[PDB]
């Protein structure tokens, strides 16, 4: 998911993946 | 924000590491 557009889930699962047990925010605003 | 800019654009994975807690 590197190198890559991320939209809608995609950003989501890309979040997920890279912040692992620390978790993350996601504020479309 | 974030959420249009790695949608848009590509973003770098430090960009998306910004959004962990």
């Amino acid at each position: 998911f590197v190198n890559q557009h991320l939209c809608g889930s995609h950003l989501v699962e890309a979040l997920y993946l890279v912040c692992g047990e620390r978790g993350f925010f996601y504020t479309p605003k | 924000g974030i959420v249009e800019q790695c949608c848009t654009s590509i973003c770098s994975l430090y960009q998306l590491e910004n959004y962990c807690n």
